[PDB]
């Protein structure tokens, strides 16, 4: 679960989740003021840029999946399987 | 997953300097060099 | 039916995508030209003066004229003499430059052909003013405009034609008509389908 | 010279082909939707017609009170060595010359109400190369109307040696202004000309000072245009795809409707306007008349072989002189190189 | 018969024309010893050899040019930039985007 004395709104697990995939070579989260400089111009970004091939982003956030996650899990810990039904009922963890 | 994606994205990007039976890859030496009579029949080969 | 005379030489110049004293300063073909050029040598029945311009300020344009005999102070009208007596390259050349277009219009300019009767409900190859092509001819109901000859489908693909001989309209359908499907057994049983 | 909008005017037939049922996509010379055209008054408490300017294309509006507006004079410098190729209706007739004229400073008319009919458009014609006369109009009515009444619209374009007209003839009940609508024309007009045209002007009726016209003038540019065609042949809807991003989504999408959502659209925001030009400043002439009019050239098995380089390429100079027999270029056109730069000639 | 040859070289032998001047940072249509193109100029900073004329890209597309006069260096980029999109209503609700 998440810590609410942390700045981050992932847990520790999940910050170690990331950090571990590359994204930066794609290239997914590129302005487009440092292809426009020219000092930079031979990168393969930009020339995606240019010719036209563009990435759309995701319209779910990180911060959002990481809400739903951290949702799903203190339902699955304060109520149980019964979350999945109908209302959520309370009961001791020791007694699931 | 992002290398597929990645190195598709670059393949597609790099594709372009084929001539496709054309004098010329690119499209500005071929306008330059050739009047419309027989410009038409080089451009279409780079099209399709 | 645009007509002019040039020397012997320059008659490679009247061609779409040349250049030279023709097709820069005097008579310039467009690029996108649907025509015939004929020439021919007359060096004995052409005899006299005749001019053209050797040097301008611009180019022209397609099927452009101009009949400035004296542009700023220069004349830029130069002459050749034309008789005979003179080398082959130097000599007088008519050339006749004719220009066609094929349009939904009625047809004024024909070739020598004689028409046949009309056949209805048969798998025919047509010919409707030049138009070459094969299928089924019926009665049609559609209306047309006042001009036109052939109306067009959604793909391009000519459906209705107007016969110049009586003035009514005809539908065209293709002659094979959708799927036949056939069943059969296996051919080492039988041969009935 | 107040500047009117022009919202959705200018509409024409650039193709001569039928089309019946379909959604084309043409690229060539039209008016742009919203554009601001200029307005010329001709109030007696006055008489303007200067020479305008024809570039690709001109889209013309008089809103004509009683016959105000008779016709255009065309050309390219009006003087006496162009051609001028005026439209103009001597009040019966109307007549198409293209014959080298001597017009005056004003080519005013006279109405019939003064009694002094006098057609003083030109002085003297010479060496016309085409003319025809034709009878298809009544009578103008000469006296004079207290309010506007109709509006003309008309467009001229030069091609290829082919002078088409386009017009259109509406009645209103108008007071000052141009209206809002969507207007098409229709070809009447397929002239052979053979001039070159750049400027042309307007030739009102005077009656001794006119009493009210108004004319608008436009000039067409290079755009994208979608049109719409009904089963009749006509044209009901027509968006210009470089005004408001609405128009490039239905640009995109092939279609005047669009759904609710998201789409990408394609570019037609932005086109070249000026030309750029760098060349490297040699200006030496170079030796066309020592390398191929020489004292004695050479046979066939050992000829010999020449390096061209600091030249200017210029074979103009070969026009008046001489005649070639055969010149064919591989690789390159021979229309083309009058403006290329090369590294090494042979 | 004569027999020519384009490389990236600077050019001995060139037809009559007149040089203009340089306009930056727009939409414009270019002509730099007859190769005719369109795009918007910018001031570079790339450096080249003593003798080359324009660079090229990994797609073959000239984006880096020298021009005859004056020596310096410009940059080629094309006029449309990057992708937009339109956020829409019906149209038989509204035409506002
Ligand atoms: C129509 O032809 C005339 C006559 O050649 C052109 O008038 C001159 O054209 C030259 C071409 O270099 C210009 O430098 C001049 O400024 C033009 N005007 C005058 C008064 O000399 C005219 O430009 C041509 N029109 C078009 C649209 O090409
Ligand atoms: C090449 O130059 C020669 C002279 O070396 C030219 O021949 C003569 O040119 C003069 C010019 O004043 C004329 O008056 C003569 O009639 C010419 N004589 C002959 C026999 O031609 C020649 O015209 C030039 N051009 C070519 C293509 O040979
Ligand atoms: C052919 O054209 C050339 C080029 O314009 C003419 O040569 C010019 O002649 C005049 C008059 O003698 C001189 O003032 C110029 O300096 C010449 N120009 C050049 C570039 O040499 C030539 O006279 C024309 N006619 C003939 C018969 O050759
Ligand atoms: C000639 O054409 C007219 C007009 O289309 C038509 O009525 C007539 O049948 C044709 N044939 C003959 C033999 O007159
Ligand atoms: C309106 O006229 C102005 C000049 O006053 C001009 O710059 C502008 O392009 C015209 N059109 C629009 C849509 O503003
Ligand atoms: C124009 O040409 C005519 C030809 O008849 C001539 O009479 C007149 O004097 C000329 N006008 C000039 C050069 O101003
Ligand atoms: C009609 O034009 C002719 C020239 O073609 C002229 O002589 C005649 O006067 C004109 N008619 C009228 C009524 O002005
Ligand atoms: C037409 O031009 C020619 C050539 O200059 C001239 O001889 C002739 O007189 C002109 N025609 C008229 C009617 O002036
Ligand atoms: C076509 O135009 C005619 C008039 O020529 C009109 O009667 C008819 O309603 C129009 N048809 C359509 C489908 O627009
Ligand atoms: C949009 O849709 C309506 C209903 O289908 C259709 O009749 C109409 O022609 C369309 N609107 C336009 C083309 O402006
Ligand atoms: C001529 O070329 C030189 C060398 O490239 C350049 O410096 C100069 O600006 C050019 N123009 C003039 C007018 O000297």
């Amino acid at each position: 679960l998440p810590d609410p004395l942390k700045p981050t709104k992932r847990s520790f697990i999940e910050d170690l989740l990331y950090n571990k995939v590359t994204l930066a070579d794609a290239g997914f989260m590129k302005q487009y003021a440092d292809c426009l400089g020219g000092i930079n111009a031979r990168d393969l970004i930009c020339a995606q840029k240019f010719n036209g091939l563009t990435v759309l982003p995701p319209l779910l956030t990180d911060d959002m999946i990481a809400a739903y996650t951290a949702a799903l899990i203190s339902g699955t810990a304060t109520a149980g399987w019964t979350f999945g039904a109908g209302a959520a009922l309370q009961i001791p963890f020791a007694m699931q | 997953v992002v290398n597929q994606n990645a190195q598709a994205l670059n393949t597609l990007v790099k594709q372009l300097s084929s001539n496709f039976g054309a004098i010329s890859s690119a499209l500005n030496d071929i306008l330059s060099r050739l009047d419309k009579v027989e410009a038409e029949v080089q451009i279409d080969r780079l099209i399709t | 039916a645009d007509t002019f005379l040039i020397r012997f030489s320059e008659v490679r110049q009247v061609a779409p995508g040349q250049t030279g004293v023709i097709a820069d300063y005097n008579y310039k073909l467009p690029d996108d030209f649907t025509g015939c050029v004929i020439a021919w040598n007359t060096a004995k029945q052409d005899v006299g003066s005749y001019f053209y311009r050797s040097h301008r300020s611009s180019k022209l344009k397609p099927f452009e004229r101009d009949l400035s005999s004296e542009e700023n102070g220069v004349r830029t009208l130069s002459t050749y003499d034309f008789n005979q007596y003179v080398p082959l390259e130097y000599q007088a050349t008519r050339v006749v430059v004719l220009s066609f277009e094929l349009l939904n219009a009625p047809a004024t300019v024909c070739g020598p052909k004689l028409s046949t009767s009309l056949v209805k409900n048969q798998c025919v190859n047509f010919n409707f003013n030049g138009f070459k092509g094969t299928g089924v001819l019926t009665d049609s109901s559609k209306t047309f405009q006042s001009f036109q000859q052939f109306g067009r489908d959604a793909s391009d693909f000519t459906d209705s034609v107007r016969d110049p001989q009586t003035l009514r309209i005809l539908d065209i359908s293709p002659c094979s008509f959708g799927g036949v499907s056939v069943i059969t057994p296996g051919t080492n049983t039988s041969s009935a389908v | 010279l107040t500047q009117v909008s022009s919202s959705r005017r200018g509409v024409y037939y650039n193709d001569d082909i039928f089309r019946s049922d379909v959604l084309h996509l043409t690229q060539d010379y039209f008016l742009p939707f919203h554009s601001n055209l200029t307005q010329y008054f001709s109030l007696n408490i006055y008489f303007d017609n200067p020479i305008l300017k024809f570039g690709d294309g001109v889209y013309f509006a008089a809103t004509e009170k009683s016959n105000v507006i008779r016709g255009w004079v065309f050309g390219s410098t009006f003087d006496n060595t162009t051609q001028s190729a005026i439209i103009v209706n001597n009040s019966t007739h109307i007549i198409i010359r293209v014959c080298y004229f001597n017009l005056c400073k004003d080519p005013m008319y006279t109405v019939s109400a003064g009694t002094q009919v006098s057609s003083w458009v030109y002085q003297s014609a010479f060496n016309c190369t085409y003319d025809r006369v034709e009878k298809s109009f009544q009578l103008d009515t000469s006296p004079k109307t207290g309010n506007f009444t109709d509006l003309r619209e008309f467009v001229f374009k030069n091609r290829d040696g082919f002078f088409t007209v386009y017009q259109t003839y509406t009645p209103v009940n108008l007071l000052r202004g141009l209206p809002s609508g969507l207007s098409v024309l229709k070809p009447i007009l397929k002239l052979p000309f053979g001039i070159n045209i750049t400027s042309f002007r307007v030739v009102m009726a005077m009656f001794s000072v006119p009493e009210s016209a108004a004319y608008y003038v436009g000039n067409l540019k290079q755009s994208t245009f979608m049109l719409s065609f009904n089963q009749n042949g006509t044209i009901v809807d027509a968006v210009d795809c470089s005004q408001d991003p609405l128009a490039e989504l239905k640009c995109t999408t092939k279609s005047f409707n669009v759904s609710k959502g998201i789409y990408q659209t394609s570019n037609f925001r932005v086109s070249p306007v000026t030309e750029v030009v760098r060349f490297p400043n040699i200006t030496n002439l170079c030796p066309f008349d020592k390398v191929f009019n020489a004292t004695r050239f050479p046979s066939v098995y050992a000829w010999e072989r020449t390096k061209i380089s600091d030249c200017v390429a210029d074979y103009t100079v070969f026009y008046n002189s001489t005649s070639f027999s055969t010149f064919n270029c591989y690789g390159v056109s021979p229309s083309k190189l009058i403006d290329l730069c090369f590294t090494s000639v042979y």
